[PDB]
C-alpha cells in the first residue's frame, strides 16, 4: 500500500554514433603513446638503479641500521617445556651467573640490581612468588602472585637514570652502497644458517607416511623449533605479566637451565589502547636469533660471553603474533610443502624444508609494515615481469616508497631484485607453437624454469611462486594495516582527489562536471577526456549498445 | 557511511544486480556458480576466430593474406577508484531499457544517485591528534587543513567512497566495452577484427584480435598508403602492430566515461597456457587457504 513519488526524470538526448566515429577518426590520426612498458631485463635493472638513486637523494642517509628482531635469544642445547620447578631452578642459577659479571653499561647495572634483589629474597616471599593465585598471600615485597617490588632505595644512580629517561626527521639506509648491502646480507645469512642448524583411519597412515615423516621429523631437530618454543614460553610470561594488577610491578623469569633470563620493567597494562610492555633479556652467546650490533652490550665472563638487550616495548597484537610464531611458521611451511608437492610431483629435500622454515620463522618473529608492503607488492610484480607488456616501473616506485630501517629489509630487497632480474632475463626468447587449449589447438608465445625465493629449487609454474609470495605475505598479522601511516595515506588520497575535483569544477564550471560534458566542446577542447569527467553522448551510446 | 547513504546504495545495488544477473551467462562472470561459463565462452570464440584466416580485399579485386593473432589484457576496470563520478550513472540508467511499463523505480534510482553525489568526509580522532603533534611538512598538511573549514569535516564529490556499486560499475564497464566494440566495427568495415570481454568481480579480461602480414611484404604498406591518400586519416596508427591502436581506442572510450585502466596491476601478454590457467584459477577461487 505504498505509492512511489514522481520525483524527477531525465530527457533523452538524441546524440549520434557518427559523431563519436568522427572523433575516433580525428584521434587516431596522430601519434599515440602506449601506457604500458616492455619487459627486457635491462629495463627492470635500470628502473631499480634509478629508484635506488632517487631514494638515496630523497631520504637522509643513515649509517647505523635499526633493530629487526623483537626478541633476542639464543640456544645451543635442546629445549624443554617450562614449569614452575624449572623456572625456580633456572632463576637461581641465572642470578648466580649474573652476580659474577662486572657491569659496564647502565642497563647491565639495572640487570645486576634486579638479580641482587631476587637472590636476596626471603624464603617466604620466594615461595609465595611461585604460588597459584588461589593460594598466594599478600606480603611486603611480593604483592601479586608473580611480581615483586623494587623501590628507589635499591636502584643505583644508573638505574634511576634509565627509569627517569624512560619515563620522559625520518632517515633510511643507503641502498646504493654495496658495502651496506653486503653487510646486511651476510648478517641475515648467518642468522638463517644458525636457525637451520640441527640440534642433537587411513588418513593417519597417510599422514605418518608423508607429512609426519618429511616435514615434522625433519624440522624437529632444527634450532628454529626450540627457538620458537622458547619464544612461546617468553610470550606466555609476558602475557601473564600484562594484567592490570601485575603491570605496574617488577618481575623476573629464567628459562633453559638459567641460560636465558627474562626481565620485566613496570609497564602500563594492556587493557587500554596505546600501551607497551617493557622487558629486557639476558642470554648466553651462541647460534640462534642473535644480533651483536643491535645488542645493548656484551659482558665477559670466565670463558663465556653474556649479552643484554635494550629496553624493548611491544604491543598486545605483536605479542600475540610472537606467541604463535612457531605455529604460523609451521603452517606456512606446510602450505609451501603441499604446493611444492603439487608442482614438482615429488617430495622436497630436507635442506629446502629447513631453509623455508627458517625464512618463515624469521618473517614471523619480525613483524613490520615495511616487509608486509614489500611482499604485497611482490605479489603483483611477478605477473608484471612474467607478461610481455606491463606497468612494472610504477610497481618499482611502490616498492621504494617507504624508507629502509633494518637489515632484513635490505636482504629482502636484494633477494627480490635478483629474482625479478632473473625472471625478466628469462623472457628473452618467445617461441610460437601449436598445442591444445580448451577444445581447439592454438598458438602460444610461451617463454623455462622459475627460480624460487626462499630456496634454490626451481618451479615448473610461476603460480607456485605466486603462492610462495602469498604465503609469506599472509605471515604478517591482519591488523598491522591499520597503522598511522596507512590511515594518513588514505585520508590524504581522498582529500587530494577531492581537491582535484574542486579544481576541475571551478575551472570548467559546476554544471559541466555535474551533468557531464557535451561532445562538441570535447572536440573543441580535446582535454576534457580525463578522469572525474564524463561525456553525456558516451553514456547515451553505451546505454544504447547495452539495450541492444 | 551513514544509514541514508546505505539505503541509497542498497537501492542502486539491488536494481543493478537485478538488471545485470540476466546477462550473466555471456558478459558478467557471476562468481560461485557460473563464473567460468562466460569467460570460457569468450575464450572459445577467440580461439575459433584465431583458427580462421583473413583475406582483405584490395581495389583491383585482390586478396591480401593476413594472420589472425590474439593477445589478452587483464585489467581491473571495475575496481573502485577515488577519482570517479557517481553522476555518470544517472544518464546511464535514464534510458537503460527494462521490462517495466512505467518509469517510477528508474526515477527513484536517479534520485538516489543525485543524493549520493553529495557527501561529507569526516576527520578521525587519532589522525587529528597525530596532526596536532608537530605538523611540519608544508604541502599535504596545509592542503589537509584547508580542506576542513571547521577542522572536522569537508565536502567531497563524485566518488561513492567505496560504496556498494560493484554490479553497477561492472554493468557500466560492460556497456562501454560494447560501445568500443561497435565503434571499432564502424571505423573498419573491411578490417573484420575480433574483440571479446568478460568481467568477473572486480577485474576483466579483454581479447583483442589483430592482423599481421604473413609474407612480411609491402602489400600491407601499399594498402595503408593508398587508404591514407584516399582521405582516411585514421589509418595512420594501423599500418604497424595495430593492437596498440585497438587498446588505445578502448582506453580513450573508457576514459570518456571516467573509467581509467591503471598502468599498475595491468598486464598484457599474447596467448599463453600459464596466463589463462592463472586467470581461471583466480576466477575460481579468491581467498587462498593459507
Amino acid at each position: 500500500p505504498y505509492y512511489i513519488p514522481d520525483y524527477k526524470g531525465m530527457e533523452p538526448i538524441g546524440a549520434n554514433i557518427e559523431d563519436l566515429v568522427d572523433y575516433s577518426k580525428d584521434w587516431l590520426s596522430r601519434a599515440r603513446n602506449f601506457s604500458f612498458f616492455e619487459v627486457k631485463g635491462t629495463a627492470v635493472f635500470e628502473c631499480f638503479n634509478s629508484n635506488e638513486a632517487n631514494h638515496c637523494q630523497r631520504y637522509p642517509m643513515s649509517r647505523k641500521p635499526r633493530n629487526f628482531l623483537l626478541i633476542q635469544c639464543s640456544l645451543i642445547t635442546s629445549y624443554k617445556p617450562a614449569t614452575t620447578l624449572s623456572d625456580q631452578i633456572d632463576s637461581r642459577r641465572a642470578c648466580s651467573y649474573i652476580l659474577n659479571l662486572i657491569p659496564d653499561t647502565p642497563a647491565s647495572y639495572l640487570i645486576h640490581d634486579m638479580a641482587y634483589r631476587y637472590i636476596n629474597l626471603t624464603r617466604e616471599d620466594m615461595i609465595n612468588y611461585y604460588a597459584p593465585r588461589i593460594q598466594f598471600k599478600q606480603t611486603q615485597n611480593v604483592r601479586e602472585p608473580g611480581t615483586f617490588k623494587l623501590t628507589s632505595s635499591m636502584l643505583r644512580a644508573e638505574s634511576k637514570a634509565m627509569l627517569d629517561l624512560l619515563n620522559n626527521q625520518i632517515e633510511s639506509l643507503n641502498i646504493a652502497s654495496h658495502i651496506v648491502q653486503s653487510e646486511s646480507v651476510s648478517l641475515i645469512t648467518k642468522i638463517l644458517s644458525d636457525l637451520e642448524l640441527n640440534i642433537t583411519t587411513v588418513l593417519d597412515k597417510f599422514f605418518q607416511n608423508e607429512t609426519q615423516k618429511y616435514l615434522i621429523d625433519v624440522l624437529k631437530k632444527t634450532t628454529a623449533w626450540h627457538i620458537g618454543h622458547l619464544i612461546r614460553d617468553i610470550t606466555e610470561s609476558l602475557i601473564a605479566h600484562s594484567g592490570l594488577k601485575r603491570s605496574k610491578y617488577w618481575s623476573l623469569h629464567s628459562y633453559n637451565n638459567g641460560n636465558v633470563i627474562l626481565f620485566i620493567l613496570p609497564s602500563k597494562s594492556l587493557e587500554v589502547a596505546g600501551s607497551f610492555i617493557r622487558f629486557i633479556t639476558v642470554f648466553r652467546i651462541g647460534p640462534g636469533l642473535v644480533d651483536k650490533d643491535n645488542l645493548d652490550t656484551i659482558l665477559i665472563d670466565g670463558d663465556s660471553q653474556w649479552g643484554v638487550s635494550k629496553v624493548m616495548s611491544i604491543d598486545l597484537n605483536r605479542l600475540l603474533a610472537l606467541n604463535i610464531a612457531f605455529e604460523k611458521a609451521l603452517i606456512a611451511t606446510a602450505t609451501w610443502f603441499q604446493y611444492y608437492t603439487e608442482d614438482q610431483g615429488q617430495f622436497p629435500l630436507q635442506y629446502a624444508i629447513r631453509s623455508v622454515f627458517a625464512n618463515h620463522f624469521l618473517l614471523a618473529i619480525c613483524q613490520k609494515m615495511k616487509l608486509c608492503a614489500i611482499f604485497d607488492n611482490l605479489r603483483y610484480l611477478i605477473p608484471a615481469v612474467t607478461s610481455l607488456y606491463s606497468g612494472f616501473p610504477s610497481l618499482i616506485e611502490k616498492l621504494f616508497e617507504r624508507p629502509f630501517k633494518s637489515s632484513l629489509e635490505v636482504y629482502i630487497y636484494y633477494n627480490i631484485k635478483s629474482l625479478l632480474v632473473a625472471l625478466a632475463q628469462n623472457n628473452k626468447a618467445r617461441f610460437y607453437s601449436k598445442v591444445k587449449l580448451l577444445g581447439l589447438t592454438v598458438d602460444q608465445s610461451t617463454v623455462g624454469v622459475y627460480p624460487s625465493f626462499m630456496s634454490r629449487i626451481v618451479y615448473k609454474h610461476y603460480r607456485s611462486l605466486i603462492s610462495e609470495v602469498t604465503t609469506c605475505f599472509f605471515l604478517f598479522e591482519k591488523g598491522l594495516h591499520g597503522n598511522m601511516n596507512e590511515e594518513a595515506k588514505i585520508h590524504l588520497e581522498t582529500v587530494e582527489w577531492a581537491l582535484k575535483f574542486r579544481e576541475k569544477e571551478e575551472k570548467y564550471g559546476e554544471s559541466l562536471v555535474e551533468n557531464g560534458y557535451m561532445m562538441w566542446e570535447l572536440r573543441a577542447n580535446a582535454e576534457l577526456a580525463e578522469q572525474q569527467l564524463y561525456c553525456q553522448d558516451a553514456i547515451e551510446l553505451a546505454a544504447i549498445e547495452l539495450n541492444k | 557511511t551513514t544509514l541514508p547513504t546505505r539505503c541509497r546504495l542498497e537501492i542502486i545495488e539491488d536494481y543493478y544486480d537485478a538488471i545485470a544477473k540476466n546477462i550473466s551467462e555471456e558478459y558478467i562472470s557471476y562468481g560461485g556458480e557460473k563464473k567460468i561459463l562466460a569467460i570460457q565462452g569468450a575464450l572459445e570464440k577467440a580461439l575459433r576466430w584465431a583458427s580462421g584466416e583473413s583475406f582483405i580485399e584490395l581495389s583491383n579485386h585482390k586478396f591480401i593474406r593476413m594472420k589472425r593473432k590474439l593477445m589478452y589484457v587483464s585489467a581491473d576496470a571495475t575496481k573502485w577508484s577515488p577519482g570517479d563520478n557517481s553522476a555518470k550513472f544517472r544518464r546511464f540508467t535514464s534510458m537503460l531499457h527494462n521490462g517495466l511499463p512505467n518509469n517510477k523505480l528508474k526515477n527513484c534510482v536517479i534520485d538516489a544517485l543525485k543524493q549520493v553525489y553529495k557527501t561529507d568526509f569526516f576527520m578521525s580522532r587519532k589522525l587529528r591528534n597525530y596532526i596536532d603533534s608537530m605538523e611540519s611538512l608544508d604541502p599535504h598538511i596545509k592542503q589537509f587543513l584547508d580542506f576542513f573549514p571547521d577542522g572536522h569535516h569537508g565536502e567531497v564529490k563524485g566518488n561513492w567512497l567505496q560504496g556498494n556499486l560493484n554490479k553497477c560499475s561492472s554493468l557500466f564497464g560492460v556497456a562501454m566495452s560494447l560501445l568500443f566494440k561497435q565503434v571499432w566495427t564502424n571505423l573498419f568495415p573491411e578490417l573484420d577484427c575480433f574483440f571479446e570481454f568478460a568481467h568477473h568481480s572486480d577485474d576483466a579480461l579483454f581479447i583483442y584480435g589483430y592482423l599481421e602480414p604473413v609474407d612480411d611484404g609491402t602489400d600491407w604498406f601499399l594498402f595503408v598508403s593508398q587508404q591514407i591518400q584516399a582521405g582516411h586519416l585514421h589509418w595512420f596508427s594501423v599500418n604497424t602492430e595495430m593492437w596498440k591502436s585497438m587498446f588505445n581506442l578502448h582506453e580513450h572510450i573508457l576514459l570518456l566515461g571516467s573509467i581509467k585502466i591503471s598502468p599498475k596491476k595491468t598486464t598484457v601478454s599474447p596467448t599463453n597456457a600459464e596466463f589463462l590457467s592463472t586467470f581461471f584459477e583466480g576466477c575460481a577461487v579468491s581467498i587462498p587457504f593459507v
